[PDB]
């Protein structure tokens, strides 16, 4: 990634890297790591083994975005019934495009690009 | 002081009991009292000498003799002793058998009865010890005892000191030092430095040798005191000691009498080593100088040494340094040259900084300096002396400050400020960057600016053979600028041509540099474009280039009158004139063509030298430290720090015999306090002479003339005659000039101890530290040098390698243990220095130095460079033209841009591969990988205007000069690797080397592995990948071995202080080293050393070999 990136990463002596600012200086907001990266919320960190054995590990925060180098993603959100519990989201990069022609009134148009987190009901674990 | 120095001399003779004949000698009269009060203690050899002669009783227990080490040493506890016992009290000459001396304007002057170092068959070491490489002559054990006994039974000739030669009485004494010679460097989170301890040992009509190595590696003072014995300050020592002692006298004595065989009665191997006698009258080692060693794991080298010439003196501290290293682990000495260069430009009359990242700010320094800085009321600042007074010659300046030599100002808005810009300032910006003012290399009437970037490349150039140029990593490349002119071929044509592309470029801000980033091609520009520029001749833009750098604004459109060539007899010139007068840009050589004519090529414009500071030269420490770490902050790998071992350098210029050629050598002798070797000793009448030749006087560069005239300028005597020196005048030996001429140079970041602050000063701001934290730098490219040569009639062909190779580890390797030249030859190849050059200088299996330096490289990822020196190919001589450019290139280079594997995708190195030659095999696939024409277009365009005219493309491809030669070459180097190999085959050695190692060394010998695998094997390729080797079971059997020495050694260390804290009459020496707080520290290692946190700190470093554990 950085080799196809020519300056525009700055590479850390973890494993890890970040993307620069229009102005030269690290965004920290977006962070590169390795592929087989761990995440953990109760450690609260990514870590990932070196070859020397030693084990490198930065913060997991929830104002960042990491990125693993073929384009998926890992973020921390808060739970979408409850502001107090919160989990790991992966977002997978083979996206796919679609198109929402000719549909008449009621047809939901713009229903394609309208958000599935308003519909979510929150329901319980049935037990017989 | 002269007198100062000796009474000195005096009052210590008289302690010693030796004889002698103002103010000072009659306040020593208590001397005469505490003489009656030592003769009730007996003669206790010092802490040093103690461990010496344990190790040596030990060692020859049962053997012919157990000599004993001389307790009655004059000891030189001071510096500058040794140099005023080098003549005698009342004389400024002396001569013996020995050494003939001189006091001269310069300083002093030595020339010994040899005037040179040898390496063939000089290096011998005693059976009883650790093994022995195959290529050093073995000594038994009872023999080595014997030459030891004659070595401490000096003859008397020998023993005078100069000093009191002219006396009724002469003394006779054995003189001695200490010495403390680095071995493990200083990295700040990482490692403190340490050192081994050396006793020199010498008869006193050799007390110049002292002198010698005192000036190298300093006075480490008297051995007897217990703040100079090394056990007790154990948290800076290696555990290791070593001794020398010199004795020229042994090249007398028989092999008979020494208890050698007779030829019948010897091995092979004592018939090879000429170790036998067929004659009874037969000297040992025929008569020749030899250096006889003993060793063992114990960590006590003993080195005999049968000649005087300084050289000798010198290789074995290096010896015994290298000794050092690998029984201590970790760390490597190295035969290598070094320097961290800073890109510079030249920026001409008016430059805006545009390098100060945004974030990096006057403030932002000042903050991070509390009490360094002198803040000014417009905005810029100034360091403070050590004093609290302001330094004027440095001024920190804002970001986006603007230089102009028109107004002799720097200015910046915010309210517009303004200082003077002189020439005796330096001007930084808060990033590091420097501005100065300089005049132009070969015009003192022309001046413009400088600036020198921050970020910095440290060379590291190890394993170079002589000729391969090792030294000139850090030689200045400003001595090797040619002026030439600009093109012109028709000066209406041409200028017309100029005129059309000039349609903003002559705009005063926009910079020299910008224009010919417009006018170079670039993937980022239409591709039209591109074929516009194409379409621009190359002597068209150098034109341009040529008229920006000197456009006025006040001539306004109307340049084209400015510019002309002459008409020199009825012909229109070729060379562009500015108001008639020839125009004189830089070029370098790059060379020479079939017929030994130059090539010249232009310089861009903006290239000024990179500004080096020498890391190394000759002998050097290194360590290899994890990355992650406090000094390693940037790095995943592993990185190597290094340290120069010496403090003065013994150069020998070859060039300065032509005068006003070597400038360096000349200013440095003409100044003061240098010891000099090998010149001939010349007087006021010779500078008479030379004053009165007024022709040859005008061709010294100024400050040799000056010496000239001080030395013509003195009236005459007899023992008091006034000696000197010339550069010039190498000392005659057979009535020739010697090829050996000598001088020890002060180190020149010793000598210029400004640029080394500037330095510092630049690479703190660039990292955002503060100026009391230490900022060490490590190496970031290796670049060997190889010298090359032509076959000839008794010359083996070694010419198949262009300006720049890239070598895998493997094939890296194979040119390491081989360290081939042209030079003698052998039965069937090539000549060898051994494994990194340092076969003369290594008295041990060559192995353990294998093992260390490939782990080096393969933790530190490093890629394996290699230059080319005095031929490429048969037919194109390049001198040093391109171990020159190696650091100006490479500094101006990203770590991503120069990263092997990185150039290889892009296609700028090729990779060479086997072929069939007369029907045999060439394996041309040993040379790597080679840059391309396209690596000299993407980058050789950053220090010169044609990138694609610099290499011929017969020097890129040198088998197109001649085929045949090129596959000789290639045969030649496989013959040699064999040869070579063969070594480790025959002592067995090739079993203590790592896995990667061994294969290696069985492929170079027989062409397959134990396992069957051969070069291009992947599992071969395997073992020398970084994570398969910090993955292996040996490199973890590395790390526990260098655990378990360091535990021994802080366990002796414990034993040590214990034991004199507790010894009868020690109280008050006790409290006053806090000896205690050190056994309290001792304790702590201890603890530390075998806990696991340190085990696992040592995980990417280079361990110890097991069997030395
Ligand atoms: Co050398």
């Amino acid at each position: 990634v950085l080799a196809r990136n020519p300056g525009r990463f700055e590479a850390r002596a973890d494993g890890s890297a970040v993307l620069l600012d229009d102005d030269g200086r690290p965004d920290e907001g977006i962070v590169l790591v390795p592929a087989g990266a761990h995440f953990s919320m109760r450690t609260q960190t990514v870590t990932w083994d070196r070859a020397d054995g030693r084990e490198a590990s930065i913060p997991l925060l929830a104002d960042r975005v990491y990125i693993a180098p073929g384009g998926y993603r890992v973020h921390a959100k808060h739970r979408e019934g409850d502001a107090t519990q919160w989990h790991l989201v992966g977002t997978a990069p083979w996206a796919t495009q679609a198109h929402k022609p000719a549909t008449v009134s009621g047809g939901g148009k713009s229903e394609i690009s309208k958000s599935l987190l308003d519909a979510f009901v929150f329901g319980e674990a049935y037990v017989g | 002081p002269t007198n100062s120095a000796n009474s000195a001399i005096a009052l210590r003779l008289e302690l010693l009991g030796a004889p002698v004949p103002e103010t000072d000698r009659l306040v020593a009269p208590i001397l005469a009292r505490q003489r009656e009060l030592t003769r009730r203690l007996a003669n206790r050899p010092c802490a040093a000498d103690r461990r010496i002669q344990a190790f040596l009783d030990s060692y020859l227990d049962g053997a012919a003799a157990q000599p004993k080490l001389p307790g009655a040493t004059l000891v030189l506890d001071q510096p500058g002793l040794a140099r005023a016992l080098s003549l005698p009290v009342d004389a400024t000459s002396f001569t013996s058998d020995y050494v003939e001396s001189y006091r001269v304007l310069s300083g002093v002057l030595h020339n010994p009865r040899n005037d040179r170092r040898t390496t063939a068959g000089v290096f011998h070491v005693a059976e009883g010890g650790l093994p022995i490489p195959d290529d050093k002559k073995a000594v038994p054990r009872d023999v080595f005892a014997r030459v030891l006994a004659a070595a401490v039974d000096a003859p008397d000739d020998l023993m005078t000191l100069p000093w009191a030669s002219t006396q009724a009485d002469p003394a006779r004494c054995f003189v001695s030092l200490l010495l403390r010679p680095v071995v493990v460097p200083e990295v700040p989170g990482f490692s403190a430095e340490r050192s081994m301890e050396i006793r020199f040992i010498a008869p006193g009509g050799l007390v110049s040798n002292l002198d010698f190595v005192e000036g190298i590696f300093g006075n480490g003072g008297d051995p007897y005191l217990p703040e100079n014995d090394a056990s007790l300050a154990p948290e800076s020592w290696t555990g290791h000691t070593g001794c020398v002692i010199l004795a020229p006298h042994l090249t007398r004595l028989t092999k008979k009498e020494l208890g050698l065989p007779a030829w019948e009665e010897a091995t092979e191997r004592q018939r090879r080593d000429g170790m036998c006698w067929r004659g009874a009258d037969e000297l040992y080692n025929d008569g020749k100088a030899f250096k006889l060693v003993a060793r063992d794991e114990r960590g006590v080298i003993v080195t005999i040494i049968a000649d005087n010439y300084y050289g000798y003196c010198k290789k074995e501290v290096k010896t015994q340094i290298s000794y050092s290293a690998n029984l201590f682990g970790c760390v490597e000495e190295e035969h290598s040259g070094g320097a961290l260069a800073f890109p510079r430009y030249n920026l001409g009359q008016e430059y805006t900084d545009v390098h100060t990242p945004a974030g990096a700010t006057v403030e932002r320094v000042l903050a991070r300096n509390p009490g360094r800085f002198e803040a000014r009321a417009d905005g810029s600042a100034v360091l403070l002396d050590d004093d609290g007074r302001p330094d004027e010659g440095i001024v920190l300046v804002p970001a986006g400050a603007h230089f102009s030599m028109r107004t002799q100002t720097v200015t910046w808005d915010r309210r517009e400020a303004s200082i003077p810009l002189l020439a005796d300032r330096v001007y930084i910006a808060p990033g590091g960057y420097r501005v100065h003012a300089k005049h132009r290399e070969g015009d003192a009437t022309q001046w413009h600016l400088v600036g020198t970037a921050p970020w910095a490349t440290q060379a590291h150039k190890p394993a170079t053979v002589s000729g391969g140029g090792k030294s000139e990593i850090s030689k200045s490349l400003l001595d090797a600028f040619v002026f030439g002119e600009a093109y012109v071929g028709d000066v209406d044509a041409d200028l017309d041509a100029v005129q059309k592309i000039l349609d903003p470029i002559l705009s005063e801000r926009r910079s020299l540099g910008s224009v010919i980033k417009l006018l170079t091609p670039s993937s980022m520009y239409t591709e039209e474009y591109n074929a516009f520029l194409e379409s621009i001749p190359a002597h068209i833009k150098e034109l341009i280039f040529t008229v920006k750098r000197y456009y006025q604004p006040g001539w306004g459109a109307d340049w084209r009158s400015h510019f002309s060539v002459g008409i020199i007899n009825g012909r229109k010139g070729n060379s562009l004139r500015l108001d008639g007068e020839v125009i004189k840009v830089n070029m370098l050589r790059v060379g020479f063509e079939d017929d030994g004519a130059w090539r010249l090529l232009s310089l861009r414009p903006d290239f000024s030298p990179a500004a080096k500071v020498q890391t190394e030269d000759d002998i050097t420490s290194s360590i290899v430290a994890p990355g992650g770490l406090e000094s390693t902050a940037g790095s995943s790998v592993s990185r190597k720090f290094v340290t120069n071992c010496e403090s003065l350098l013994f150069q020998r210029p070859d060039d300065a015999i032509v005068r006003g050629y070597d400038k360096q050598t000349e200013r440095d002798m003409s100044g003061t306090g240098l010891f000099i070797s090998n010149y001939q000793p010349l007087t006021p009448a010779d500078a008479r002479a030379m004053v009165a030749d007024a022709p040859g006087l005008s061709r010294f560069t100024e400050p040799m003339q000056e010496l000239v005239r001080r030395a013509a300028a003195i009236p005459e005597a007899p023992r008091e005659e006034t000696y000197w020196t010339s550069t010039a005048n190498p000392r005659l030996v057979g009535g020739a000039p010697t090829r050996n001429p000598r001088y020890l140079q002060v180190r020149p970041d010793i000598a210029n101890p400004r640029d080394v602050a500037l330095a510092d000063l630049s690479i703190h701001l660039y990292r955002d530290a503060p100026l009391a934290a230490p900022a060490r730098h490590g190496v970031d490219v290796v670049a060997a040098g190889r010298r090359n040569n032509p076959p000839e009639p008794g010359v083996p062909a070694l010419c198949a390698y262009n300006p720049l190779h890239y070598m895998e580890l493997p094939e890296l390797f194979m040119e390491f243990i081989s360290s081939m030249t042209g030079k003698s030859p052998s039965t069937t190849g090539a000549g060898s220095e051994g494994a990194l050059t340092k076969s003369p200088f290594n008295a041990l299996p060559p192995v353990y130095d294998l093992n260390a330096a490939l782990l080096s490289y393969a933790l530190g990822g490093y890629d394996g460079w290699l230059s080319s020196a005095g031929y490429i190919g048969p037919k194109v001589k390049v001198a040093h033209d391109i171990s020159l450019l190696v650091p100006e290139i490479f500094s101006r280079m990203t770590p991503q841009e120069r990263d092997a594997r990185a150039l290889i995708e892009a296609g700028y190195l090729e990779r060479l591969e086997d072929f069939d030659h007369e029907g045999r095999r060439i394996e041309a696939s040993r040379l790597g990988y080679r840059m391309n024409a396209a690596f000299a277009t993407a980058y050789f365009g950053r220090i010169f205007l044609h990138p694609d005219v610099v290499f011929t493309e017969e020097m890129l491809r040198p088998e197109l000069q001649d085929p045949a030669i090129f596959a000789d070459s290639v045969e030649v180097i496989v013959a040699t690797h064999r040869a070579v190999a063969k070594h480790y085959v025959d002592d067995g050695s090739i079993q203590w080397a790592v896995p990667p190692l061994k294969a290696l060394l069985e492929i170079m010998y027989s062409g397959r592995s134990e396992e069957g695998w051969t070069l291009s094997s992947p599992e071969l390729r395997a073992l020398f990948e970084r994570e398969n080797i910090l993955a292996s079971d040996w490199y973890a059997e590395r790390v526990d071995a260098k655990v378990e020495r360091d535990r021994k050694q802080a366990e002796s260390a414990i034993a040590a202080l214990t034991r004199f804290t507790t010894t009868q009459g020690n109280e008050e020496v006790t409290e006053r080293l806090d000896i205690e707080g050190r056994l309290a520290s001792a304790r702590a290692w201890l603890d530390e050393v075998t806990s696991p946190a340190y085990r696992a700190h040592l995980v990417g470093t280079l361990g110890l070999q097991p069997s030395l554990a």
